[PDB]
């Protein structure tokens, strides 16, 4: 969830 | 050919110096800023919850500037999505754990923690004696090697870049990119003189033990303090080890 978002930033 | 390894070096290095949350300069400038028994007694005088969420506050930070160096890693964005997770739920933590060598000083045996140098009896409240003492005598092991900031950064690009790890779809393509980055390190060894340090890396699997003994250590403060985890731990963390 949270890896999910910071490898789309 | 030799030029696409060296310039896969300095990529990588480029990239470790980009994300490696506090520069070495800084941390070397601090070492004379020690507690004094007085904050150490503090320091072991909070409650356990409390330390183990400090702790895990950053624990948390460390891990977000490792994701970061992940994501100028070329070869990992290149990877599926599932892969990158897998790499970077089995090897994030030991990144951080290697990472942690630059904050240690071999010379008083302290490490840095929220602003100043101590010795490992700071941690006592955390219940986590064995797993303090086997992170503070894995650092010392690679201070004594006098590990180099662009061999820390070939040596957790390969910690991260491990196609063992169970779960990974592209197994194969984890495996080139394992083998390059193996090549990059070896060659930087070879050109530095420094091969003698492969014999003196720790073995196989004592990364492991470590993240290993974080985890069995969170499981048993869970089953202590379930309302703490939920309520107080990071979301960041408990995706990864809870
Ligand atoms: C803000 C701050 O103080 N900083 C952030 C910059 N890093 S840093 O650059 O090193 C970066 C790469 C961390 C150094 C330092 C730090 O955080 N040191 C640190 C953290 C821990 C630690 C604490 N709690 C743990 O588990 C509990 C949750 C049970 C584990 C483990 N497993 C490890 N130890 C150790 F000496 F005690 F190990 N020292």
């Amino acid at each position: 969830k949270i890896l999910h978002r910071l490898l789309q930033e | 050919s030799l030029t696409e390894i060296e310039h896969l070096v300095q990529s990588v290095c480029k990239s470790y110096r980009e994300t490696c949350q506090l520069r070495l300069e800084d941390l070397l400038r601090q070492r004379s800023n020690i507690f004094s028994r007085e904050e150490v007694t503090g320091y072991q005088r909070k409650s356990m919850w409390e330390m183990w969420e400090r702790c895990a506050h950053h624990l948390t930070e460390a891990i977000q500037y490792v994701v970061e160096f992940a994501k100028r890693l070329s070869g990992f964005m290149e990877l599926c999505q599932n892969d990158q997770i897998v790499l970077l739920k089995a090897g994030a933590m030991e990144v951080v754990l290697v990472r942690m060598c630059r904050a240690y000083n071999a010379d008083n045996r302290t490490v840095f923690f929220e602003g100043k140098y101590g010795g490992m009896e700071l941690f006592r409240a955390l219940g986590c004696s064995e797993l303090i003492s086997s992170i503070f005598d894995f650092s010392h092991s690679l201070s004594a090697l006098h590990f180099s900031e662009d061999e820390i950064a070939l040596y957790t690009a390969l910690v991260l870049i491990n196609a063992h790890r169970p779960g990974l779809q592209e197994k194969r393509k984890v495996e080139q990119l394992q083998y390059n980055l193996e090549l990059a390190f070896h060659h930087h060894l070879c050109k530095t003189h420094r091969q003698s340090i492969l014999a003196k890396l720790p073995p196989a699997g004592k990364l492991a033990s470590l993240c290993s003994q974080h985890v069995e250590r969170l499981q048993i403060f869970q089953h202590l303090h379930p309302i703490v985890v939920q309520a107080a731990f990071p979301p960041l963390y408990k995706e990864l080890f809870s």
